[PDB]
């Protein structure tokens, strides 16, 4: 189901304004998503088909996942969505990492502030780091490179008198055209087979990435993971999805021990 | 102008009616005519309702057999506004036992060629 | 099959209990048995209970109110119990926690001694 | 690519040019693999700060 957030964003000091949809934008993307989207042949029989799901539809799915996570924790992923106060959800997630719930409630203001600042840092980090989305750009560049190569091969003679078929037909006669043409067919057919093979191999890599992204969506977003370094470095509390061009961005919220002290210990008393 | 021609069909066990999508072109260049971002769709009736996607057309548009073929913007699911407040919790008083099926391929035919 | 998974949506939708393998041509079929919450109700809640100047938290459940009385219940199934010193723990005073409510916390030994 | 196919023959090299970018494509593909092999090692072992 498509879940929606409450009209009043009172989450006990926790501010999600950077990940939630911004109604002032015609695309209804979040502040972070909008940044990500800004950062990231025809006449030769080569075409491009549109995706079944639009960017708006993808954004709507993302919004539903965020709305569920915020208002009902991980319950919406295992059945009916059951509401719980956000601070109490965080308390449950603290217990999940071996920290008592009173730690959350006693430090609620500090924790909310640390969270809010950390999110703000993400927005700035991406804005000031051109290479941040290189992984998604690499996919775009590789596909563009393959098509440009395929088209340029149409300029090759492959042993023929001319790369241009119309030149052969207008100058040479039928017994001697079928020799020159066959050379072009062989080369052009080989070029196309090379392209397709490379696309199948690349497709496999993307599929594997998509399978991993789908797993992270289930285990990082729709629940709390105990798998080490699966949902970020540190002890996983929760994660938030953000859409991106041809990809997904996960913001992982983790708990990290900060100021340790030396103590003397014993196995038993 | 040129492009691909795709035929949308319900299946011959149901009907012999078809719709044709002229991929990547204007409806004005083709000569129930609906222009989509996937191309010009002819033979399908556009509706302002929304359903689960049956036969994908592209760019948010799907088609199905309803008799005639219709074209619609696909639904992503029903809306649900959760009753959030800072002191309200929902707790299950009951449960169900569900059994679901998951199917995976393990192997393929072992062929050999001389 | 050989254990119980805590990985979300790895072994079916819902909370995994167990699974059974079945063979198929060139493949395998898994029948996943899961637990799904069914009939939820709205309750009023609180992060802590204040009693005798002390803040009390649930040991393994959540504090709920039916509109007149406070109980503690397990999270995935409504099963209300009287709030006592046996099913809660104390940490600090009542001044820090936001949303703390005033209620009695029973000490089972009190009437015995 | 050129050496494997043509050795040091200029006559061969001149003919090979008629095939376009096939050699460049193959060199690129092998390079991509070589880079991945170092990435693989780092992903496994370089997990400690
Ligand atoms: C949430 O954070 C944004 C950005 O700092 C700020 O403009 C907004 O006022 C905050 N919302 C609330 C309720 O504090
Ligand atoms: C613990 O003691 C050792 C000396 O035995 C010292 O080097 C180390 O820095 C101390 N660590 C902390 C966190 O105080
Ligand atoms: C074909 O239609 C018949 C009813 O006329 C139905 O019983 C049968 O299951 C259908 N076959 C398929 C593959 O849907
Ligand atoms: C072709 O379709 C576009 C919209 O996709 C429209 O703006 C344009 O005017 C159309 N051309 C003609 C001749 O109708
Ligand atoms: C759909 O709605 C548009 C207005 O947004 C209207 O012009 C059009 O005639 C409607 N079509 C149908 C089938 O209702
Ligand atoms: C739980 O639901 C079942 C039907 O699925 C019903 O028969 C049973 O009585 C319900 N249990 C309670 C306590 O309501
Ligand atoms: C809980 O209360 C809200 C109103 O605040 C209501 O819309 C919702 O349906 C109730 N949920 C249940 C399970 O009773
Ligand atoms: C709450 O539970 C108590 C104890 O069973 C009962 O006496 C009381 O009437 C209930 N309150 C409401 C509003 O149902
Ligand atoms: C809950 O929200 C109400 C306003 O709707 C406010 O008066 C009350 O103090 C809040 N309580 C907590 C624990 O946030
Ligand atoms: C809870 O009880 C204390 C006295 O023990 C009182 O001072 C405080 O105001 C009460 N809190 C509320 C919300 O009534």
């Amino acid at each position: 189901q498509i879940y929606k957030t409450p009209p009043i964003k009172d989450f006990g000091g926790f501010n999600f304004s950077q990940i939630l949809p911004d109604p002032s934008k015609p695309s209804k993307r979040s502040p972070i998503e909008d940044l990500l989207f800004n950062k990231v042949q025809k006449f030769n029989g080569l075409t491009v088909l549109p995706p079944l799901l639009t960017d708006e539809m993808i954004a709507q799915y993302t919004s539903a996942l965020l709305a569920g996570t915020i208002t009902s924790g991980w319950t919406f992923g295992a059945g009916p969505a059951l509401q719980i106060p956000f601070p109490m959800q965080m308390a449950y997630r603290f217990n999940g990492i071996g920290v008592t719930q009173n730690v959350l409630y006693e430090n609620q203001k500090l924790i909310a502030n640390q969270f809010n600042s950390a999110i703000g840092k993400i927005q700035d980090s991406l804005s000031s780091t051109p290479s941040a989305l290189g992984k998604l750009q690499d996919v775009v560049n590789q596909n563009a490179q393959a098509l440009n190569t395929l088209v340029k091969q149409l300029s090759s003679n492959f042993g023929a008198i001319s790369s241009v078929l119309n030149d052969i037909l207008s100058r040479l006669c039928p017994p001697e055209a079928e020799v020159q043409i066959d050379r072009l067919i062989t080369g052009r057919l080989q070029s196309l087979q090379t392209y397709v093979t490379q696309q199948l191999i690349r497709a496999a890599e993307i599929r594997a990435s998509a399978n991993l992204a789908a797993t992270k969506m289930s285990e990082c977003v729709l629940g709390q993971s105990k798998r080490v370094d699966f949902c970020g470095k540190g002890y996983h509390l929760m994660s938030f999805p953000q859409s991106a061009p041809h990809g997904v961005v996960f913001l992982h919220v983790t708990y990290v021990p900060a100021h340790e002290k030396n103590f003397t210990t014993a196995p038993a008393i | 102008s040129f492009g691909g021609v795709s035929v949308i069909t319900p299946g011959t066990n149901t009907s012999n009616q078809v719709a044709v999508l002229y991929q990547g072109v204007n409806c004005t260049e083709v000569p129930n005519v609906f222009q989509t971002r996937a191309g010009c769709l002819i033979g399908a009736e556009h509706v302002n309702n929304s359903y689960e996607c049956d036969i994908p057309i592209g760019a948010g548009i799907c088609a199905s057999y309803q008799q005639s073929i219709i074209a619609y913007t696909m639904s992503l699911g029903a809306e649900n506004s959760v009753a959030y407040s800072n002191n309200s919790i929902a707790i299950p008083t009951n449960f169900t036992i569900s059994v679901t099926t998951e199917i995976l391929p393990v192997s393929m035919t072992k062929t050999s060629v001389d | 099959v050989l254990g119980q998974s805590k990985r979300v949506d790895f072994c079916g939708k819902g909370y995994h209990l167990m699974s059974f393998p079945q063979s198929a041509p060139h493949g395998v079929v898994f029948l996943h048995v899961t637990y799904v919450p069914a009939h939820e109700k709205n309750f009023t809640t609180a992060p802590a209970i204040c009693h005798d100047g002390k803040a009390h938290f649930p040991r393994e459940g959540v504090f709920v109110s039916n509109g007149t009385h406070w109980f503690v219940t397990q999270r995935n199934f409504y099963e209300p119990q009287i709030i006592t010193t046996d099913n809660t723990f104390v940490s600090g005073n009542c001044d820090v926690v936001i949303g703390i409510v005033n209620n009695t916390v029973y000490d089972p030994l009190q009437p015995e001694l | 690519c050129t050496m494997y196919i043509c050795g040091d023959s200029t006559e061969c090299s001149n003919l090979l040019l008629q095939y376009g970018s096939f050699c460049t494509q193959l060199n690129r593909a092998l390079t991509g693999i070589a880079v991945e092999q170092d990435k693989n090692t780092q992903e496994v072992f370089a997990q400690v700060k």
